[PDB]
């Protein structure tokens, strides 16, 4: 008897706890990741700005 | 001469010669003129070759966000 109540109470636990965070996951990173990229191709465009006024004046 | 001034002018009326010659002072002649050459040419090696009398322009580009 005891062994299926148990069973149940933490198997539904296992599959509930990955599932929020998956949830959680994917948005934030994903969010995370785009802002991530534009920080990284705005980088690029003032240097070369910044670095051609030196290059000219030279 | 010592009236030490005239030593001046010893050398100065030949500056005034030389200067009231053509390119200002010369006589420096053709020798000086290949030495120059050089030297002047060696310059732009160092230094690029182009608007060294009027004014460089140049040109802003981008290869890819790698």
């Amino acid at each position: 008897q005891l062994e299926e109540v148990k069973q149940a109470s933490i198997k539904q636990i296992q599959d509930a706890i990955d599932m929020e965070k998956s949830q959680q996951a994917l948005v934030q990173k994903r969010h995370y990741l785009f802002d991530v990229q534009r920080n990284n191709i705005a980088m690029a465009l003032e240097v070369t700005y910044r670095e051609r006024l030196h290059r000219v004046y030279r | 001469l010592d009236p030490v001034q005239k030593l001046f002018v010893d050398k100065i009326r030949e500056y005034r010669t030389k200067r009231q010659t053509s390119g200002g002072p010369v006589d420096a002649g053709p020798e000086y003129q290949q030495d120059l050459d050089r030297e002047l040419f060696k310059l732009k090696q160092m230094y690029g070759k182009a608007d060294m009398n009027t004014f460089p322009n140049f040109t802003f580009e981008d290869p890819k966000f790698e």
